[PDB]
């Protein structure tokens, strides 16, 4: 075969190789994250009570009166994480501190971009459509959050971009699995509709600067 | 193709319940997707259809490019959910002078071209789900000097949500509509 | 996903679960290290770890170091984690008073670590399974506390207990009357369901039905982990009648008060005995009804049956059950109560009981085990409430309790909680 | 010649050796039928 | 073969079953 | 034209009617046979994830 | 054109499908795998009342698949036939109900029920004109009697003009399975009756004799008491999938067997019933199968019917058959022993006539009757209730998911009121 751009590719009957790969669209080696470290310990005031219509978080303190700098940004960091138990804490941990966040989810913004720019990082779809979920929760449940995210739209759109045109061409069968929402492309069509709907005027020249075949909602 | 067919009160082409829809229909798709999905505003089925390019991915109401289908049924109306979308759509109608023409209306235009073969119109849609309109008859009428005798294809394009594409003899309101046509 | 967690308080219950774990490794062919030579039976009793190292989920706790040290120096030292069995420094000492509210209030908070580190492995456990004595302080103050604290703080779930009852002619220690009822006071709205076994009767049981002479406690403890093993055989194996973990205690008790029923394993029978007797279901489903063969020192013959769960393995043909269910319905002898006219639950298995080596039963083919609920044990709460008069009367080791925290009225409480208990048992077979 | 002896049991089966004799006989024909059915299904093998 | 029966609303295709034995081989 | 390998596996009858069941009664034992449970292919029903 | 939906609930009810399954993949020829096997061409034309069609050719079963725990149906995709079910229509919980019908019905039973109806309302808008729905529970349970039963008052609800038979599971005589059956079956036979216009009984015990005394079969699972229901679940909706001389739907089996909407209660049999050591001295003939039917010991609900009197009775056959001695023999049967029949209607018997058998069978037929001995069903049931209400028995278990006291005197006397309106007819 030929390697590249060389004389042997002079042939007039030559086979050349393609280039190696890329790292996209390939899933990315996990790493131990903080989570299992402040759990195994014995930090958190959380305890697993398995009810039979699916499993609640029990906390053991009042949520409304927790400190959101130190756990949120340290939840947040526990998506990364796919075992079985740490998961369903992190993510249930996030979802009711997004509940009842009433004036205190604004001045933590941006000490969480980190864990979810890493969560998102990792190229496993349960992840990501999970934390798609809890970004699209993150914006609702309060109110100057939206406009808040505008200036981070510029690191966290990069990996909104990959898997927006993943979808299924079943043709005419109906789709099963719409309960489950795990078709990851629509996903990030409706958390960049939620982006433009909260954030101001600002926000569309922003989702366009990152992903470019958005089109303007609203 | 629907020669020997009644053409009453109404004739429906598409639907999104039952079987096997897309039956009489042809697939193009390049860059998108075709699927059907139990929507959250109608408790129902409905056919989605959406790509990055809005000409690459259509439907077409012969499957056969040579044959196509006869409708004598004056008005055409389609239940389609704004999704604030490029959405087109085209008809292709008969006449006494026994030229096919063509009605393109754009959901990315604001003016009216009027030529021999495409007669090209803009388009502006409502929040969520529609009963468009279209007299067949009329746009004839006024952009061409003839008359309408038969259509001949229609073609749906990406960027929209399919439900109960169908043919009428008459503007049927409301209440004289059955409740399975709404 | 169908796990349970087994709590073993005392050296009666770490003396039961030395033997019932054996039995579990057994059946499911784990290794005394813990290693497996896609299978699912195994995750109700063991969890997985990416080096392939089999950790059951369960707790053994004393408050001594001594039995539990056997274990830890014994075959299985390798299985067990060594945080997962709790010790403490000095026993409770036949006393509930020591070992409910002094030297049991320390040790509280480093168990119910190891219960929330461990059903959080579990995604959807179906309850817990109690072992521990009455006759005892650390079963009987410290797995007060266990029950207390759990039904105040783990939810609506299940808590079976198979707790040793005092033997009504023998006994080990003396001042258990005291206990024995003061536990039975305090669980009797904490819980929803408690076995009762005692050591006369498998005493007898293991003389009588097979060959040996003067049998051990790990002779005893052998059966225990049979009837444990068919108690919990139809989530981890396949059934064509499959009974989880929920529905003895609603199949079982029909009042608050009332929760107690008895305990039965049909075919005990030695290897001799096994080669001449027939091998058809029907003579062994016959044996559970003798009063002989029980595991509780009563006669039902004065007393009335509210409930049974029989629950078979091997290869019975429902045909054989259908009619010995019938026969067993067409005699006198076994009378019902009127508001039950059902009164029987049937859950089959297609595993035949396994053969722990070292044992003394036979390989046999079909087991049955049958739990009843009987007015006639009221008895032993009778004359263990007669046995509590009799030492009240004189005051007799009324100081060994009251100074580490335990009231005067506290005696008062309990007896007359029991009387009502009575009161109830007697008003509700009429 | 195997559903010549099964004619030949008894009237009343009650005992176990009865049983499991009427269980093999039962097993041998339905093989044998299985064997015999699916090969006349056809003419071609 | 299949023989298409377009009548309103609902379009059928149905097979017509042909006198063949054809015969199969183990 | 049509192949139709051979099974060695009866499949359901009514006029003698033997039923397909994998034995667990007389005769037909063979007490090592593998009565446990198996790995499933579908997850429950985890509704909080399915609309979080 | 005609399309059935079927509904399973509970572990019974799972083991039911399982097998009713294994006889319609049988008949209309299909692979473990998924795929079209047979030898003939009339079972491939009206193969869309039971499989949707899958890329590839696949043949996947149309149905709902419902439960509240995970200990059943490791089983029904260890089955030899379990690969053809799709992943997606399995609905479960971890935790079950344990023979309760208050945590099923209300608590349990109701949060995931969002879940079912989303299946059933996905999967009910895939036919192209939906005849209607079928659910096969047992009344004795907790997840197919409290689950199923929601199901039950919810789709009715959703379509109210559909077609809604079940097949339910009645206790036995004698020996119970469940000590509490009193409770969760009555309670789910007073919401039965409002949504529902036809209700095959089928219990245990009936099944066992017909095993044993038409059958001569020792040694008898479960699974040869469900391939006998399967029998007559095939043979009830015979006339959708196959043509014949008089097709009857089940919109002809309800017009045809209920004079009035609370009479909706049905008890079924099944034709050919010879023992392997009866095979070569008996005749597959109209009259020897005519006879069997009449007979108390070849039916699937333990109620002896010379107690009662039949007021409708439908009997679908099968195979190129004379027709002039079928009607001959129900006549005769009709006209022997006329006081089994009520006086003030004259023609009690409804006859269809399908084209092909059951393989390996020739002449075969399948009785569905009402009848007036089904009420010794639920005057017992209703005994023991009385015989547990007023004892308060098993009353907390219920009691503390939410329920009322009122509710159970509203049951009792509404089934109270439909045990005495059965009993004017005798
Ligand atoms: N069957 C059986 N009974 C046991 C066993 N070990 C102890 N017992 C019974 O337990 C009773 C005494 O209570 P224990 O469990 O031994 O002691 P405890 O409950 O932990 O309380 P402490 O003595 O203070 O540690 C005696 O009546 C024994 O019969 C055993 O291995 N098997
Ligand atoms: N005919 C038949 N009945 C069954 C089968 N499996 C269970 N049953 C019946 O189901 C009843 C018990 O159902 P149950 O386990 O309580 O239902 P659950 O609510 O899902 O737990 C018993 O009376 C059995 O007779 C089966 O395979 N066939
Ligand atoms: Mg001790």
């Amino acid at each position: 075969v030929s390697e590249g751009f060389t004389v042997k590719a002079m042939m007039k009957n030559s086979v050349v190789r393609g280039p190696p790969s890329a790292g996209a669209f390939k899933e990315r080696p996990t790493k131990p994250t903080a989570f299992r470290k402040f759990y195994e310990r014995g930090d958190f005031p959380i305890a697993l009570e398995h009810d039979s219509k699916g499993n609640k978080i029990a906390w053991k303190v009042e949520i409304e009166k927790l400190d959101y700098h130190h756990y949120l940004p340290l939840f947040f960091d526990g998506l990364c994480e796919m075992t079985f138990p740490y998961e369903f804490f992190a993510r249930q941990g996030i979802h009711d501190m997004l509940e009842h966040g009433g004036n205190k989810i604004l001045p933590v913004i941006p000490q969480l971009i980190i864990p979810i720019k890493n969560a998102l990082n990792l190229r496993n779809r349960q992840v990501i459509c999970v934390t798609l979920k809890v970004l699209q929760h993150l914006v609702v449940s309060a109110e100057m959050v939206g406009e808040a995210l505008v200036p981070y739209y510029r690191q966290i759109l990069p990996i909104l971009n990959i898997f927006k045109n993943k979808n299924v061409n079943s043709g005419d069968g109906i789709d099963y699995s719409q309960q489950k929402r795990e078709n990851i492309g629509d996903l990030i069509q409706e958390t960049l509709e939620a982006f433009e709907r909260y954030g101001g005027e600002d926000a569309f020249i922003n989702i366009k600067y990152m992903v470019p075949t958005y089109e303007s909602c609203l | 193709m629907f020669k020997n067919t009644f053409q009453s009160g109404f004739l429906s082409i598409l639907y999104s319940i039952g079987s096997k829809p897309l039956q009489i229909w042809d697939k193009k798709v390049r860059n998108g997707h075709i699927k059907r999905i139990t929507d959250n505003d109608i408790q129902s089925l409905v056919l989605e259809i959406e790509g990055t390019n809005v000409s690459t991915t259509y439907i077409t109401c012969p499957a056969d490019p040579k044959k196509t289908l006869g409708i004598k049924l004056p008005f055409l109306v389609m239940i389609i959910k704004n999704l604030k979308k490029y959405f087109t759509f085209e008809v292709q109608v008969l006449d006494d002078k026994n030229v096919r023409r063509r009605f393109r209306a754009s959901n990315y235009q604001s003016t009216t071209r009027v030529k021999p073969f495409i007669c090209t119109m803009p388009m502006r849609l409502d929040d969520g789900w529609n009963q468009i309109q279209f007299n067949l008859s009329d746009f004839t009428r006024r952009a061409y000097g003839t008359n309408y005798i038969e259509t001949l294809r229609v073609q749906i394009h990406a960027n929209c949500r399919i439900r109960r594409v169908y043919f009428s003899d008459r503007l049927y309101s409301e209440d004289e509509l059955p409740a399975e046509f709404k | 996903m169908r796990e349970c967690i087994s709590i073993h308080v005392g050296q009666a219950g770490v003396q039961i679960g030395n033997a019932c774990w054996e039995l579990y490794c057994l059946e499911h062919g784990i290794q005394p290290d813990g290693q497996m030579p896609g299978d699912d039976s195994f995750n109700t009793f063991f969890s997985e770890t990416g080096a392939g190292k089999h950790v059951p989920r369960a707790v053994f706790v004393d408050l001594e170091p001594t039995v539990v040290d056997e274990v830890r120096t014994g075959t299985y030292r390798q299985l067990f984690h060594p945080e997962q069995l709790i010790t403490g420094k000095e026993d409770a000492a036949n006393n509930y008073a020591r070992g409910h509210y002094t030297i049991g209030k320390e040790i509280v908070d480093l168990v119910l670590d190891r219960i929330r580190k461990l059903a959080d492995l579990c995604t959807g456990l179906q309850g817990f399974l109690i072992f521990h004595s009455f006759g005892g302080g650390t079963g009987s103050g410290f797995a007060s506390l266990l029950m207390e604290r759990l039904s105040v703080d783990y939810g609506k779930k299940s808590k079976l207990e198979f707790a040793i009852y005092p033997a009504p002619q023998v006994s080990t220690a003396v001042v258990e009357p005291y206990n024995s009822i003061l536990t039975t006071h305090t669980t009797l709205e904490h819980s929803d369901c408690a076995f009762m076994v005692d050591n006369e009767a498998i005493y007898d049981i293991c003389r009588r039905n097979l060959d040996i002479e003067r049998p051990t406690y790990t002779n005893l403890n052998r059966l225990i982990g049979q009837i444990v093993s068919s108690i919990t055989a139809s989530l981890r194996f396949d059934g064509a009648l499959n009974v989880d973990l929920t529905e003895f205690q609603t199949n079982l008790v029909p009042y608050p008060r009332i929760h107690f029923p008895l305990a039965t394993y049909a075919p005990v029978i030695s290897a001799e005995k096994a080669y001449h007797e027939q091998l058809s279901v029907a003579e062994i489903t016959n044996a559970c009804f003798e009063p002989a063969n029980q595991m509780v020192k009563c006669d039902p013959r004065h007393g009335k049956y509210m409930a049974c769960c029989m629950l078979y393995r091997g290869d019975v043909v429902p045909k054989d059950v259908n009619a010995a269910i019938a026969t067993i319905k067409t005699k006198r002898t076994i009378q019902f109560v009127d508001w039950c006219p059902t009164g029987f639950k049937v859950g089959i298995n297609y595993q035949p009981p396994t053969v722990v080596p070292g044992g003394d039963l036979a390989k046999v083919q079909r087991a049955v085990c049958m739990l009843s609920n009987t007015t006639a044990i009221a008895e032993a709460w009778a004359r263990l409430d007669h046995k509590l008069d009799l030492m009240y009367a004189k005051r007799a080791f009324v100081h060994w309790y009251v100074g580490e925290g335990m009231e005067e009225g506290e005696f008062s409480e309990a007896r007359e909680d029991l009387a009502a208990l009575e009161k109830d048992y007697e008003e509700v077979g009429v | 010649e195997v559903h010549k002896e099964f004619q030949s049991l008894s009237v009343f089966i009650d005992s176990i050796p009865k049983k499991i004799r009427k269980q093999k006989l039962e097993e041998e024909m339905k093989q044998l039928e299985h064997d015999i059915g699916v090969l006349e299904k056809h003419k071609v093998i | 073969e299949t023989i298409q029966l377009i009548t309103r609303d609902m379009v059928r295709e149905l097979i017509i079953p042909t006198k063949d034995p054809s015969g199969q081989s183990l | 034209l049509r192949f139709n390998f051979y099974t060695s596996q009866y499949s359901n009858s009514l006029n003698p009617f033997y039923t397909l069941q994998k034995p667990t009664c007389g005769y037909l034992y063979r007490r090592d046979t593998d009565h446990t449970r198996k790995r499933f292919d579908v997850p429950p029903a985890n509704l909080v994830l399915w609309r979080s | 054109m005609r399309e059935i939906v079927h509904l399973q609930a509970g572990q019974c009810g799972n083991q039911i499908g399982a097998k009713f399954w294994e006889v319609i993949s049988d008949e209309h020829g299909i692979d473990p795998t998924g795929t079209y096997h047979g030898d003939s061409d009339l079972q491939l034309e009206r193969i869309n009342v039971y499989y949707n069609e899958a890329t590839g050719g696949k043949y996947v079963p149309r149905a709902v698949l419902v439960d509240l725990e995970p200990g059943t149906m490791d089983s029904v995709r260890s089955g030899p036939f379990g690969q053809i079910f799709r992943p997606d229509n399995f609905v479960f919980g971890q935790s079950g109900a344990g023979n309760n019908w208050a945590k099923g019905h209300y608590t349990e039973g109701a949060e995931l029920v969002d879940s079912v109806l989303d299946v059933v309302r996905k999967e009910a808008e895939s036919c192209d004109c939906l005849q209607g729905f079928q659910l096969t529970h047992s009344l004795g349970g907790g997840t197919g009697s409290g689950m199923g039963t929601l199901l039950i008052s919810k789709i009715r609800e959703e379509y109210p003009d559909r077609i809604m038979n079940t097949f339910s599971v009645v206790p036995s005589p004698k020996v119970s399975d469940t000590v509490v059956e009193p409770y969760n079956a009555t309670l789910s036979v007073h919401q039965l009756v409002e949504n529902t216009d036809e209700t095959y009984c089928i219990d245990n015990e009936a099944l066992y004799d017909i095993c044993f005394r038409t059958l001569k079969l020792t040694t008898p699972t479960y699974g040869d008491l469900n391939h006998l229901v399967s029998a007559t679940m095939s043979g009830v909706t015979t006339c959708l999938r196959f043509p014949g001389q008089l097709n009857a739907d089940l919109r002809k089996l309800a017009v045809n067997m209920v004079p009035f909407p609370r009479l909706h209660f049905f008890m079924p049999g099944f034709a050919p019933l010879t023992s392997r050591g009866s095979q070569q001295y008996r005749a597959l003939t109209v009259p020897e199968l005519t006879q069997q039917m009449f007979d108390a010991k070849n039916m699937m609900a333990a109620c002896d019917p010379r107690h009662g009197r039949y007021l409708t009775v439908a009997a679908v056959f099968r195979g190129r058959m004379s027709m002039k001695e079928v009607d001959e023999q129900m006549l005769n049967v009709q006209n022997k022993n006329s006081s089994y029949f009520v006086e003030w209607i004259p023609n009690n018997v409804k006859t269809a006539v399908c084209d092909i058998p059951p393989r390996g069978l020739k002449m075969s037929a399948t009785f569905i009757g009402n009848s007036t001995a089904i009420q010794e069903l639920f005057k017992r049931i209703s005994e023991q209730f009385t015989a547990m209400f007023r004892r308060k028995a098993f009353l907390h278990w219920y009691t503390g998911e939410g329920m009322d006291e009122m509710e159970f005197t509203e049951a009792e006397s509404n089934m109270n009121d439909l045990v005495s309106e059965y009993q004017q007819y005798q």
